[PDB]
């Protein structure tokens, strides 16, 4: 799910992944499979549990 | 031309008559799909190639979409979304000489299927066994093209058939070829059944101010509905809108 | 006439960016002022796409022209300024074995032949001023099934380069080339914006294209630009056609998830709140096939061939199990009048297991 | 190449009764393409079958030959004093054509 | 009908040369196909030479123990058909016999379908000794 | 009214060869209705081919004819001595029917 302001206001959003856990996001999502743009929302420093 | 190398002609703007077919062949087979035989007449082709060979009595069921067989494999398939008419009627009068004629070749050994409309008429040989033949024949290496050979003396499964494939597209693009239907006058501001360029519908028509672009004559803003056409005859452009309306 | 020229031994390409360059008309359908999601062969957004100089001096200059595949579609970019590159050859072997589709324009048509040509090694125009054009391509050709000329499609430049974008579609047997012409100023890469490109000719070419070359025509003593190359990927794009029926905005559904959240609410602009978003970032790439371990052919000939069958009234019932049910060694034993299969097709019928079989 | 074999090379019968001829192949030929000749002593060979089961113009039902792989058979029925010959098996299918030795046919 | 009439045959010398003619009349003689097929006295027949039409040229082909030796050609506007003699050895006597291909055999790459003889002509007994 | 054209008046051949027979409609007649017939010296016609291309009963498929529209073609194969007698072809299809002039056949 895409927590995301207007387009209007800007265009960086944020996703939540229902119901997984934050060291099992990669494996959920495969992002191995899928592009680098993917892949920052992937994993990074701003992690919430 | 045989079925292993099939020959594609472009037809292209004339009159698509088929009523002066009756007297020169009756066809065994005419089926078409993605379009009526009936409804034949009343619509208008885009691009329009005929794709020809000859095969046998026991084969013209392989000429089909969604269909198998050593042909629809190896010599020639038909795609599954295929708009087209298949015609073919039996030859053994003209095609089939006396003491066999040996002139229609069939691929009878490939290494794997082909993608619909390809044609293969490399002649190297089929590497059938684990050992390389390397440009002999003999055990576990055979000529691919096998010879037909048509005798007027051999049963129906055996005769040959000469094929038409008809591929066309319906209503994408400019028309130069379509049927026996006399053109007729336009009524501009009137519910009137109309036909342009074999699409039809119950309507009145108006002046529109739209542009359209060389290779599009049909238009939709929502694409349930046409919005506007570009009449065959007089370049302008009359967008269509439904004949009763304004809701009472 | 060729003659070999002495490589570079593969100088390893850099890579630049396609900034959301390839978009192409899917339909010729005119739409005005409508979002329509369409799902082709499209050159994904933001993607790598490597790079080769038409002439690179890296020692006596010698340039490179290697052979690049030809996987499901190709993004030809060039920025030139002399007319160095005048077209393509496509092929499986490139070899008088198979067929293979030549392009060649020259200063006054198209010259588009499907021959069983026989390509040397290095391919060229070579052309002297005088200009004067050598054909240097094709030793041979033999077999020729498919002729056509028309207005060139890359037009004389005799400043500024002129961004010139090819995509080639090999689908149904037809080839479907897609172009734009726009000019471009002072960018040495693909340059940032947005080019539909238009419908240009549908080949019923009808062969099979698994290789591709590009031809520079060369005027050197052989006895300044560059050409950009991607690989088209099936993706779903999100159109907008404006109001005068000209694709001006595309999306990307599996570049980020802004991108996901614009093709599911399909609006190129969403509004603050949250939203679930179907799956368009993944696409499966590899196949895998797991059968038993089944090694034997089943006795389908000594079936066919019995001598005598049972008499209708009495049919024989025999069951066949522990083989390998392959009935394409059944076309040279005979020709089936009558196949149809209930319940199954007959095309699908090769990649299937069945459990009990009665004859 | 493929060497034809003709069995047996001597044939000695009365008119009315059966005889047959057979031509064996050293190898497979391509799709039965094997011919049947005969020969009186004085002018040449005359075309009988072709393709090993088909008859020519002019030859009527009584030439009769069969065969597929690398065994076929040429069966003459009913002779007259008029069928005696030599007769061959020629191979076409795979170059280079290649005859047999021959048998010779006498009519008593 | 069809009508094989040939020409040229004689006693010559080992190594010697000599010239073969066949002239035919109440066919098309530009269509068919042509073969040269030799019976040596009290042996079987044996295959020589084939040759083609204007669609593949006048191609020639000829046995494994008579390349190199001998030349086949044709010319069809007064329809001779000719057979070179050259380099004889002791085993070139026979009768030659210049047959008739059927017309309707199509000869794609080097595979031939339905290549037979079809018509035959009575040949001359040339010696060579 | 339908008029055929045969040609050539005179035909001397030996036996054993090929020579061709022609009737030339001055219209196209209706569905190939053409029929053949052999008139021998001193006996009456006999019927030959019906529909161009039909042999009739008792006839051999020696007699071959052939043709559409309005040329049409009769070829004889393998003539024998007692083949002498007078070709003559007949309209049927549109009526009246009408004869030719006849091609006369002399075997040498
Ligand atoms: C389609 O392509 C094939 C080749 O894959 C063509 O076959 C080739 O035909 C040429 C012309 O006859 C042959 O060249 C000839 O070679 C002989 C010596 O072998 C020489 O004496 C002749 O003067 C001539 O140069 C060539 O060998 C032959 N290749 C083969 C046998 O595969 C074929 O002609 C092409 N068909 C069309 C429609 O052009
Ligand atoms: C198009 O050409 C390619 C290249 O020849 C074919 O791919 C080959 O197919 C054979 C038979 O399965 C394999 O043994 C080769 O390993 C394949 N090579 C490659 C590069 O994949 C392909 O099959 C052809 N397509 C069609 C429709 O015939
Ligand atoms: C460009 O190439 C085309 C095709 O090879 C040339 O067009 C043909 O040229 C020959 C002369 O070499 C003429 O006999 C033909 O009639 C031309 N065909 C057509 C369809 O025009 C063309 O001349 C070439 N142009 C240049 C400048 O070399
Ligand atoms: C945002 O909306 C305002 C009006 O509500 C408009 O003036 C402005 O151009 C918009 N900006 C963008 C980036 O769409
Ligand atoms: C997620 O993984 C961490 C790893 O130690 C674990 O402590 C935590 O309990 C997990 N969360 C859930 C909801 O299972
Ligand atoms: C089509 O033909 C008619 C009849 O000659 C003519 O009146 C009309 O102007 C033509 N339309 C064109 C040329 O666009
Ligand atoms: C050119 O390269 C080919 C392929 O390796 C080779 O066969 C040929 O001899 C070369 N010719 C010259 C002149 O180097
Ligand atoms: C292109 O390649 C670079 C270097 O490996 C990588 O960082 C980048 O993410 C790639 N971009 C893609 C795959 O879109
Ligand atoms: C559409 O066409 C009109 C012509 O009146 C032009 O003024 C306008 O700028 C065009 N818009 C676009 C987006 O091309
Ligand atoms: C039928 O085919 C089988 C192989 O499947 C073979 O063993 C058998 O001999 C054949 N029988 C005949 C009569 O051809």
């Amino acid at each position: 799910s895409v927590i995301t302001p207007g387009t209007n206001t800007s265009n960086q959003v944020a996703v939540l992944y229902q119901d997984v856990n934050c060291t099992e996001v990669p494996v959920a999502i495969h992002a191995d499979q899928l592009t680098p743009t993917w892949r920052v929302y992937s994993t990074g420093s701003n992690v919430f549990q | 031309a045989s079925v292993y190398a099939w020959n594609r002609k472009r037809i292209s703007n004339c009159v698509a008559d088929y009523s002066v077919l009756y007297n020169s062949a009756s066809f065994s087979t005419f089926k078409c799909y993605g379009v009526s035989p009936t409804k034949l007449n009343d619509l208008c082709f885009t691009n329009v190639y005929a794709d020809s060979f000859v095969i046998r009595g026991d084969e013209v069921r392989q000429i089909a979409p969604g269909q198998t067989g050593k042909i629809a494999d190896y010599n020639y398939k038909l795609p599954d979304d295929f708009t087209g008419c298949v015609i073919a009627w039996n030859s053994n009068n003209l095609d089939s000489k006396v003491g066999g004629n040996y002139n229609y070749l069939y691929r009878l050994f490939r290494k794997s299927n082909l993608k619909p409309f390809e044609r293969d008429i490399s002649t190297e040989i089929y590497q059938a066994g684990s050992t390389p033949c390397n440009g002999v024949e003999g055990f576990n290496c055979y000529f691919p093209l096998q010879s037909y050979g048509f005798q007027p003396t051999n049963g129906v499964g055996y005769q040959p058939y000469r094929v038409v494939v008809l591929s066309f597209e319906l209503l994408h693009a400019p028309a130069t070829v379509c049927g026996p239907k006399k053109s007729t006058n336009l009524v501009k501001n009137k519910c009137v059944n109309f036909n342009f360029n074999g699409l039809t519908g119950t309507g009145v028509l108006t002046e529109s101010n739209k542009k359209f672009l060389p290779f599009q004559q049909f238009g939709r803003d929502i694409a349930d509905t046409t919005d506007a056409v570009r009449d065959p005859q007089t370049l302008e452009i009359l967008d269509i809108t439904p004949c009763s309306f304004g809701g009472v | 006439q060729c003659v070999n020229l002495t490589t570079r031994t593969q100088l390893p390409p850099a890579y630049t960016n396609s900034f959301t360059r390839g978009v192409y008309y899917p339909d010729k359908v005119f739409r005005s002022s409508v979002l329509h999601s369409t799902q082709d062969l499209f050159l994904p957004f933001f993607s790598n796409v490597t790079w080769f100089h038409a002439i690179h001096v890296s020692g006596t200059k010698r340039f490179d022209n290697p052979v690049l595949p030809f996987n499901d579609g190709v993004y030809f970019a060039s920025t030139e300024k002399s007319n160095i590159i005048r077209g393509w050859i496509f092929g499986t072997t490139l070899d008088s074995k198979t067929q293979s589709l030549l392009i060649v324009n020259n200063a006054t048509n198209v010259v588009i032949k499907v021959c069983e040509f026989q390509f040397c090694n290095d391919p060229f125009l070579g052309v002297y001023y005088h200009m004067e054009s050598e054909f240097r391509v094709y030793s041979s050709a033999n077999n020729c099934t498919f002729e056509y000329v028309s207005q060139p499609f890359l037009m004389d430049l005799e400043n500024f380069k002129n961004l010139r974008e090819f995509v080639f579609k090999n689908i149904d047997g037809y080839f479907k080339i897609y172009s734009k012409h726009t000019p471009i100023n002072l960018v040495r890469d693909l340059p940032q914006g947005f080019s539909a490109l238009e419908p240009l000719v549908d080949l019923p070419i009808g062969i099979n294209i698994t290789r591709f070359q590009t031809l520079l025509a060369l005027h050197r003593s052989y006895l300044a630009a560059a050409y950009y190359v991607g690989y088209l990927q099936p993706r779903t794009f999100l159109l907008k056609y404006n109001e005068n029926g000209t694709i001006t905005d595309a999306v990307d559904c599996a570049l980020d998830p802004l991108s996901e959240t614009k093709c599911t609410l399909k609006s190129f602009t969403v509004e603050k709140g949250i939203y679930q978003t179907s799956n368009f970032r993944v696409q499966p790439t590899e196949s895998i096939v797991r059968f038993p371990n089944i090694t034997n052919l089943c006795p389908f000939g000594e079936v066919f061939n019995a001598t005598r069958f049972a008499s209708v009234y009495a049919w024989n019932r025999k069951r066949i199990s522990n083989c390998v049910a392959d009935y394409s060694v059944l076309y040279n034993s005979a020709s089936f009048s009558t196949f149809k299969c209930y319940g199954v097709s007959p095309t699908k019928l090769n990649d299937l297991c069945f459990t009990n079989v009665y004859a | 190449e493929i060497v034809l074999t003709q069995s047996p090379g001597t044939l000695s019968l009365s008119p009315g009764e059966r005889a047959t001829l057979s031509c064996r192949a050293s190898q497979s030929v391509s799709s039965s393409y094997l011919a049947w000749y005969q020969q009186k002593p004085g002018q040449a060979p005359r075309l009988l079958i072709y393709g090993a089961s088909s008859r020519a113009t002019g030859i009527p039902d009584r030439f009769s030959g069969s065969g597929s792989g690398t065994d076929f058979t040429l069966t003459i029925s009913r002779l007259e004093p008029e069928d005696f010959a030599v007769y061959y098996c020629q191979q076409y299918g795979s170059s280079p054509s290649t005859f047999g030795q021959g048998t010779k046919l006498e009519i008593k | 009908e069809v009508h094989l009439v040939e020409s040229g045959g004689g006693l010559v010398q080992p190594g010697g040369s000599l010239r073969l003619s066949c002239a035919a009349s109440g066919f098309t003689f530009s269509d068919h196909y042509m073969d040269w097929v030799r019976q040596a006295p009290g042996k079987g027949l044996e295959w020589v030479g084939r040759t083609r039409n204007k669609a593949n040229s006048y191609t020639t082909e000829y046995a494994a123990s008579v390349k190199g030796r001998f030349t086949i050609s044709r010319d069809d506007a007064k329809n001779s058909l000719y057979l070179q003699m050259n380099s004889l050895k002791t085993e070139d006597t026979a009768v030659y016999y210049c047959a008739r291909v059927h017309r309707w055999a199509y000869c794609i790459n080097g595979v031939c379908f339905g290549a037979y003889s079809d018509y035959w002509g009575q040949g001359t007994l040339v010696t060579v000794s």
